[PDB]
C-alpha cells in the first residue's frame, strides 16, 4: 500500500508515511485495539475516469470444465499512463476522528476503494457504508442467502443485467 | 559444549609415547618416551616443539613448572634434573632415596616441587637453594605415600597405605588434620591415589576396595583430626569389574571421568547425578596410561602403548557464515521482508578458570 | 607483477569457493531418502561449462528419486524488487518460478542446488509430485550417472543470457 | 515397594526374575540378570514400535494393523538378518518386481 | 534461626531453620527453594551424621554453622 | 603537524623499488624490485647490509615476520622461499603456485604463512618445512593483498573484484562477505590492532574504509588519485594520528582515521607512490614508486 500511486497508506508501526518505496518519520504508530477512521472528504460531487482497458484476448468467456467465468481484468502498465488528478484529492489516514494529518497526497483519479493491507496473519473487523459509527443505516449488509421467491427474482435479474450485453454484443 | 561426540584418530609424531598432560589449556604435549629423551609435541597445532637428551635410563611421568622454564620428570633411575624449557640442558641435577611418582608444580609455589618418594615421606625440593624438606607424617613412615597439591596449592593432601589421609600445609607443614577412610564391612582399605579439579576443590580417591570414591577439600580441615568418612557417590563398574589405574577431572568442573586397564570402557559421570551418559568404545588390545581433557573445552584424549587416541568433537563452520546479511536456510513460508524500508582526530592503540602454568617460551618456527 | 593492471575485475561472485583442482514403492514415505541418505552421492565441485557445479563420486541409474529442491517461495509480487535487488547486488537470475504465481527466489535462501547449471546436452530432467498436500519437485534419473560427471537440467526455455558449455547440440542460449 | 523404578526402566523385574527361576534355566542367578534382560526387551521392543508408529502415520491410520510391523521389519536389514526364518500372521509381503520384467515402448 | 548449607562446587547457601521446625520441612523447604531434590541432598556437620527423619532440637546444633550437604543420587 | 622531512634517498635496485616495506621490528628495510633481488638497507642510517637473491623472476610483495626474521616474497617463478635475514640462504620451499605469485604476507605470531596467486585461491604453508596445507578460495581474481590480523585468527582479503571478504583462518571460509553495489576494484588490505577495521585501498580514487561489524558504508576517504595500480596503505600513530596511503598522482598522501583530512604530501617521487610504510618507533617514512621513480626517501621525523 503506498507502492503505486493508485494506493495511499500509513504505516501502523512508527507512523513512519511510506509511498513508492519512499519512508518519512511523520506520525505516531498504531495498533491493537486502535480503531482507524476513514472519512473520504468529498460530500459534493465530483469528476473521476473510471474505464480505460488495453487488452481484449484476455477479456474472454469460455466453460472451465462445468462453469463459466467472467474474465473482467485490469491492465497496469496502459492504466498508470493514464494516471491523472482529480478532485478531492487526498486518502486522509484518520485514527477514529482525530487525524495525525495526511500522509499522501495527489490520489490517482478514479473509482475508490478502501484498501485494508496485512503483512502476516491478523485479524480486523469493519464497518463501512453512509453512515457514521452505526453500521445500520440502510439494509444491514444483505447476504442474499434465503430460498424465497426474492432471490429468484433478484438472481433473474442479474441473469438479464449481463444477458442483454451477451446479446446485444456478439460472439467471437 | 557438552562430552565429545566425535572420533579422532592417532597423534604420533614418533612412534613410542608413554606419557601425557595438558599445561594450562592444551598448549603443548610432554612426552616422555621410552629411551632417555624428554620430546615435545604441539596441541590444537600438531607439531613438535624440542627433543631433550636426558639420560639413559628412560623415564615415567612428566610435569612442567608455574612460570614454565623446567621440564621436571619422574626419572625410573632416580635422576631429580631441571631441565630447561628454553636451551634444553640441565639447570638443577639433584638424586633422591626413593624414584618419584607425581610430580607437580605449586601455582603459587614453583620453588617447592611435588615428590611422592615411595616408602618414605613425601619430600619438597626448593629450587632456589637445593634443599629437601621432608613433609611429616603420621603413623608409618615406609608405606605407599601420594601427595598433591589442592587447586591453589595452599594444602597439601598425602595418601598413605593402610587407611589413613592426612592434610597439611604446603608451606608450614603444620600437620593438624587426618581422616579415616571407611573399612567396608569386616576388612579395612588401603587408598592408591588421589586425583584434583581446578574448580570446586573436589578430588576422586582410588583404594584397593575396587571402588573409586569422591571427596572434597573441605571436610577435612573443618571437621578437625579425624571425622567419620562420607562420600558424595561410590562409583564403581558393577559388571566387568575392571582396576582402576588413571582418572583425571573435567576440563569444565562438572563431570567425572574414569579410565579402565585393558577393557576399553572409558566412563563418564556428571556430579549432579550420579548417572552414565555415554561409554567409550575403544578397540581391544592396549594399555592405558595417561588421560586428562582440555581444562576448558569438552574433549577426550588417551594415550596407551605408544600411541594416542582422541574422543573429540570435530567441527567446520557452515556454509551460511560468509556474511551476516547472507543466509543459505531452507524455508518453505513466503518472505518477511523489511519493514523499516564522527568526525574526531584520535589514534588507535588498544589491541575454568585461569591460573598460574604459563610462560613455556618454547617455539621454534624453523 | 605488481606493475601491471591485469583485467577481469569486476566480480560479483557470492559462493567464493571457485578453485582449480575439482577433484570429484509407494510415493508418500520416500521422504526420508531426502534427508538422510542424499549426502554423499554429490561432491561440489569447479564446473567446466559454467561457474561452479555438482560434481559426482558416485554412481546413480534411471528411474531413481535422487534430490529435492528447496528455497525460498515467495509470490510474483516480490519479483520487481527481488529483480531490482538483484541488479544492485548483482545478482544471477535465480527467479525459480516453479509456476507464474509462485517462484523460488535463492538469493536470501536456499539449498545445495542453487549450484545448477543449463546446456543443451543435460544428463537428467525435471519432475514434480505432491506429497503430504504440499508439491515438492523431485527428480528421477533417465541414464546412469559416472564418476566425475556434473547434474544439469533442460530449462525447457521456449526458443541477453549465453549458455556456453561447448556442446554440439549446444544452442548457446537458454532457448 | 515396587523394583522397576530402581532403575527407571519399565518392563517387569520381578515378574522376569521368577519366570527365569522356574524356568530351570539353571540353579542359581545373580542380581543384575532380572534388571538387565528387561533393559534389554526393553531396547528392542522400542526398537520395533518406533517403526510401526512410524508406518501407522504413514498410512494416516491411528490403529497399527501387523501389515505395518511387516512392512517396518522387513525394511530394515538387521532386523531382517536376526528375523531370518520368521513368519508373521496376516503379514503380507513387500512390493518387488524384478528388473529384467518391465516392459517399455516409445 | 540461621545456618548456612556447603555444596560440592563450593557455592554456599544461608537459609532459616526454626527451634522447632523438623529437618524433613526444611528439606521440603529447600527443594521447593532451589529444585534440589530431599533424596539428593543430606546434612552432615563437621564430618558428623544428621538423618532426616528428625530435628534442628534433638541435635543441638549451633547458630551460624555450616552442614556439608555431601551430594546424594536420584532415587 | 606531521614533519616528515627526508633525509635518505635510497636508490640501489635495478628495474624498479616497487615494494618497500617497514617491518613491526623497525630494523632493516627489505627493498624489493622486479628484478629478482632483495636488499637489505637500513633503517636510520640507511646502511647497505647485503643483497640476497636465488628466484627466477620478479617480486610482487615482501613481508617479514612479527620478529622480522622469516622474509616472504612474490616471487613469479612458480615458487617462494623464505630467506635467513643473518645470512642470505634460502630456508624452506612454497612451491604449488600454479602461475605468478602476487599477494604474499606472514601472521603475527609468525605460525603461519600465507601466498596468493592467478588460481583463484590463497594457500599456507608448513614453517619448519613447507609443505601443502591448504587451497582455499579467496576470490575470482587475482588477490592483489592479504594479511593475518594482529591476533592471529583472521585474513583480509583483497582482488579486483570489489566485494571485501574476511576469512576465518581457523576453518578456511569467509566471514564477513561486505558486497559493494558498484563492485570497485580493491589494491590493498591491512588489519586494525583491533581487528575491527579494515582499509580496502580500492581503484576508484577513494581510500573505502570498512568495517565489517555490521556491514555499512564508512565515510569517504579522498584527496588522491587511485585508479590503476596496487596502492597500499600503513599507519603512523608515533607523532601523531596518521594514516598514510599511496596515490596514483605520484606523490605520497597521508589522511586522519574519522576526520578526512589531507595532513600531509610527501612530493619527490616522480612516479605513481604504489607502496607506502612508516616505522614503529620512529616517524619515519619509506615509499616505493614505479618504473620512473626507483628511489626510496626516508621521510624522518619526531613529532
Ligand atoms: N552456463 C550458464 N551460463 C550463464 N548462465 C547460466 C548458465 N547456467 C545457468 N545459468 C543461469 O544462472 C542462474 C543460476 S545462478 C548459477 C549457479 C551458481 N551460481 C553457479 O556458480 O553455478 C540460472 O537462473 C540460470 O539462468
Ligand atoms: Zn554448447
Amino acid at each position: 500500500l503506498g507502492y503505486d500511486k493508485f494506493s495511499y497508506s500509513w504505516r501502523s508501526k512508527k507512523g513512519t508515511k511510506f509511498h513508492q518505496s519512499i519512508g518519512k518519520h511523520y506520525s505516531s504508530g498504531y495498533g491493537q485495539g486502535d480503531v482507524l477512521g476513514f472519512y473520504i472528504n468529498l460530500p459534493e460531487d465530483t469528476e473521476t475516469a473510471k474505464s480505460l482497458p488495453d487488452t481484449y484476448k484476455d477479456k474472454a468467456l469460455i466453460k472451465f470444465k462445468s462453469y463459466l467465468y467472467f474474465e473482467e481484468k485490469d491492465f497496469v502498465d496502459k492504466a498508470e499512463k493514464s494516471l491523472k488528478q482529480t478532485p478531492h484529492s487526498e486518502i486522509i489516514f484518520y485514527k477514529n476522528g482525530v487525524n495525525q494529518g495526511v500522509a499522501y497526497k495527489d490520489i490517482f483519479e478514479g473509482v475508490y476503494f478502501p484498501a485494508i493491507s496485512l503483512y502476516k496473519s491478523c485479524t480486523v473487523s469493519i464497518n463501512f457504508g453512509p453512515c457514521f459509527k452505526y453500521p445500520p443505516k440502510d439494509l444491514t449488509y444483505r447476504p442474499m442467502s434465503d430460498m424465497g421467491w426474492g432471490a429468484v427474482v433478484e438472481h433473474t435479474l442479474a441473469d438479464v443485467l449481463y444477458h442483454v450485453e451477451t446479446e446485444v454484443d456478439g460472439r467471437r | 559444549q557438552n562430552y565429545p561426540e566425535e572420533a579422532d584418530g592417532t597423534l604420533d609424531c614418533i612412534s613410542m609415547a608413554l606419557t601425557c598432560t595438558f599445561n594450562r589449556w592444551g598448549t603443548l604435549l610432554a612426552v616422555g618416551c621410552n629411551d632417555g629423551r624428554i620430546v615435545i609435541w604441539d596441541f590444537l597445532t600438531r607439531g613438535i616443539a624440542k627433543i631433550i637428551s636426558a639420560h639413559i635410563h628412560p623415564v615415567c611421568s612428566l610435569c612442567w613448572s608455574r612460570d614454565g622454564h623446567k621440564l621436571v620428570s619422574a626419572s625410573t633411575d632416580n635422576i631429580v634434573s631441571q631441565w630447561d624449557v628454553l636451551s634444553g640442558d640441565c639447570d638443577q641435577r639433584f638424586r633422591f632415596p626413593s624414584p618419584i611418582l607425581k610430580v607437580q608444580y605449586h601455582p603459587r609455589d614453583q620453588n617447592k616441587v611435588l615428590v611422592c618418594p615411595m616408602k618414605s615421606a613425601p619430600v619438597m625440593l626448593t629450587l632456589s637453594d637445593s634443599k629437601h624438606v621432608v613433609l611429616p607424617v603420621d603413623d608409618d613412615s615406609d608405606l605407599n605415600v601420594v601427595a598433591s597439591f589442592d587447586r591453589r596449592g595452599e594444602y597439601i593432601y598425602t595418601g598413605n597405605a593402610k587407611g589413613k589421609i592426612l592434610v597439611l600445609k604446603t608451606d608450614s607443614q603444620d600437620l593438624v588434620a587426618s581422616f579415616r577412610v571407611t573399612t567396608g564391612t569386616s576388612n579395612t582399605t588401603a587408598i592408591k591415589s588421589i586425583e584434583f579439579a581446578r574448580k570446586g576443590s573436589c578430588f576422586l580417591i582410588n583404594t584397593a576396595d575396587r571402588i573409586i570414591r569422591v571427596y572434597d577439600g573441605r571436610e577435612i580441615l573443618t571437621c578437625g583430626r579425624d571425622g567419620e568418612p562420607e562420600p558424595m557417590q561410590k562409583l564403581q563398574d558393577l559388571v566387568n569389574r575392571t582396576p582402576w589405574k588413571k582418572c583425571c577431572f573435567s576440563g569444565d568442573g562438572e563431570y567425572i571421568v574414569a579410565g579402565s586397564a585393558r577393557q576399553h570402557a572409558l566412563y563418564i559421570w556428571e556430579k549432579s547425578i550420579g548417572n552414565l551418559v555415554k561409554i567409550l568404545h575403544g578397540t581391544r588390545g592396549e594399555l592405558l596410561l595417561d588421560v586428562a581433557w582440555h581444562p576448558v573445552r569438552p574433549i577426550i584424549a588417551s594415550i596407551s602403548s605408544g600411541v594416542v587416541s582422541i574422543w573429540a568433537q570435530n567441527q567446520v563452520e557452515n556454509w551460511s557464515a560468509f556474511a551476516p546479511d547472507f543466509k543459505e536456510l531452507d524455508e518453505n513460508v513466503e518472505y518477511e521482508e523489511r519493514e523499516s524500508e564522527e568526525d574526531e582526530e584520535v589514534d588507535v592503540t588498544s589491541v575454568d578458570e585461569e591460573l598460574e602454568d604459563s610462560k613455556a617460551l618454547l617455539y621454534l618456527p624453523i | 607483477a605488481r606493475a601491471e593492471v591485469h583485467l577481469r575485475k569486476s566480480a560479483f561472485d557470492m559462493f567464493n569457493f571457485l578453485a582449480s583442482k575439482h577433484r570429484q514403492l509407494p510415493m508418500p514415505m520416500r521422504f526420508r531418502h531426502l534427508k538422510k541418505t542424499s549426502k554423499e552421492a554429490v561432491g561440489v565441485y569447479r564446473s567446466p561449462i559454467h561457474g561452479r557445479g555438482l560434481f559426482c563420486k558416485r554412481n546413480i541409474d534411471a528411474g531413481e528419486m535422487v534430490i529435492e529442491y528447496a528455497g525460498n517461495v515467495i509470490r510474483s509480487i516480490q519479483t520487481d524488487k527481488r529483480e531490482k535487488y538483484y541488479d544492485s547486488k548483482g545478482i544471477g537470475c535465480y527467479m525459480f518460478r516453479i509456476d507464474d504465481s509462485e517462484v523460488v527466489d535463492a538469493t536470501m535462501h536456499g539449498n545445495a542446488a542453487r549450484f545448477i547449471n543449463h546446456s543443451c546436452e543435460p544428463n537428467c530432467y525435471s519432475r514434480v509430485i505432491n506429497i503430504d498436500g504440499q508439491k515438492h519437485i523431485v527428480i528421477f534419473a533417465m541414464r546412469k550417472i559416472y564418476r566425475g560427471e556434473e547434474l544439469t537440467y533442460d530449462y525447457k526455455f521456449p526458443i541477453k543470457l549465453p549458455c556456453n558449455c561447448g556442446a554440439k547440440k549446444c544452442r548457446k542460449f537458454l532457448n | 515397594k515396587t523394583r522397576s523404578s530402581r532403575a527407571g526402566l519399565q518392563f517387569p523385574v520381578g515378574r522376569v526374575h521368577r519366570l527365569l527361576r522356574k524356568g530351570n534355566y539353571a540353579e542359581r542367578v545373580g542380581a543384575g540378570a532380572p534388571v538387565y534382560l528387561a533393559a534389554v526387551l526393553e531396547y528392542l521392543t522400542a526398537e520395533i514400535l518406533e517403526l510401526a508408529g512410524n508406518a501407522a502415520r504413514d498410512n494416516k491410520k491411528t490403529r497399527i494393523i501387523p501389515r505395518h510391523l511387516q512392512l517396518a521389519v522387513r525394511n530394515d536389514e538387521e532386523l531382517n538378518k536376526l528375523l531370518g526364518r520368521v513368519t508373521i500372521a496376516q503379514g503380507g509381503v513387500l512390493p518387488n518386481i524384478q528388473s529384467v520384467l518391465l516392459p517399455k515402448k516409445t | 534461626m540461621q545456618i548456612f548449607v556447603k555444596t560440592l562446587t563450593g557455592k554456599t547457601i544461608t537459609l532459616e531453620v526454626e527451634p522447632s521446625d523438623t529437618i524433613e520441612n526444611v528439606k521440603a523447604k529447600i527443594q521447593d527453594k532451589e529444585g534440589i531434590p530431599p533424596d539428593q541432598q543430606r546434612l552432615i556437620f563437621a564430618g558428623k551424621q544428621l538423618e532426616d527423619g528428625r530435628t534442628l532440637s534433638d541435635y543441638n546444633i549451633q547458630k551460624e554453622s555450616t552442614l556439608h550437604l555431601v551430594l546424594r543420587l536420584r532415587g | 603537524k606531521p614533519n616528515y622531512a627526508l633525509k635518505f634517498t635510497l636508490a640501489g635496485h635495478t628495474k624498479a623499488v616497487s615494494s618497500v616495506k617497514f617491518s613491526p621490528n623497525g630494523e632493516w628495510l627489505a627493498s624489493s624490485s622486479a628484478d629478482k633481488l632483495i636488499k637489505i638497507w637500513g633503517a636510520y642510517d640507511g646502511k647497505f647490509e647485503k643483497t640476497i637473491s636465488g628466484h627466477k623472476l620478479g617480486i610482487s610483495d615482501v613481508a617479514w615476520s612479527s620478529d622480522s626474521n622469516l622474509l616472504v616474497s612474490a616471487s613469479d617463478d612458480k615458487t617462494l622461499k623464505i630467506w635467513d635475514v643473518s645470512s642470505g640462504k634460502c630456508l624452506k620451499t612454497l612451491k604449488g603456485h600454479s602461475n605468478y605469485v602476487f599477494c604474499c604476507n606472514f601472521n603475527p605470531q609468525s605460525n603461519l604463512i600465507v601466498s596468493g596467486s592467478f588460481d583463484e585461491s590463497v594457500r599456507i604453508w608448513d614453517v619448519k618445512t613447507g609443505k601443502c596445507l591448504k587451497t582455499l578460495p579467496a576470490h575470482s581474481d587475482p588477490v592483489s593483498a592479504v594479511h593475518f590480523n594482529r591476533d592471529g585468527s583472521l585474513i583480509v582479503s583483497s582482488s579486483y573484484d570489489g566485494l571485501c571478504r574476511i576469512w576465518d583462518t581457523a576453518s578456511g571460509q569467509c566471514l564477513k562477505t561486505l558486497i559493494d553495489d558498484d563492485n570497485p576494484p580493491v589494491s590493498f588490505v591491512k588489519f586494525s590492532p583491533n581487528g575491527k577495521y579494515i582499509l580496502a585501498a580500492t581503484l576508484d580514487n577513494t581510500l573505502k574504509l570498512w568495517d565489517y561489524s555490521k556491514g555499512k558504508c564508512l565515510k569517504t576517504y579522498t584527496g588522491h588519485k587511485n585508479e590503476k595500480y596496487c596502492i597500499f596503505a600503513n599507519f603512523s600513530v608515533t607523532g601523531g594520528k596518521w594514516i598514510v596511503s599511496g596515490s596514483e598522482d605520484n606523490l605520497v598522501y597521508i589522511w586522519n582515521l574519522q576526520t578526512k583530512e589531507i595532513v600531509q604530501k610527501l612530493q619527490g617521487h616522480t612516479d605513481v607512490v604504489i607502496s607506502t610504510a612508516c616505522h614503529p618507533t620512529e616517524n619515519i617514512i619509506a615509499s616505493a614508486a614505479l618504473e620512473n621513480d626507483k628511489t626510496i626517501k626516508l621521510w624522518k621525523s619526531d613529532c
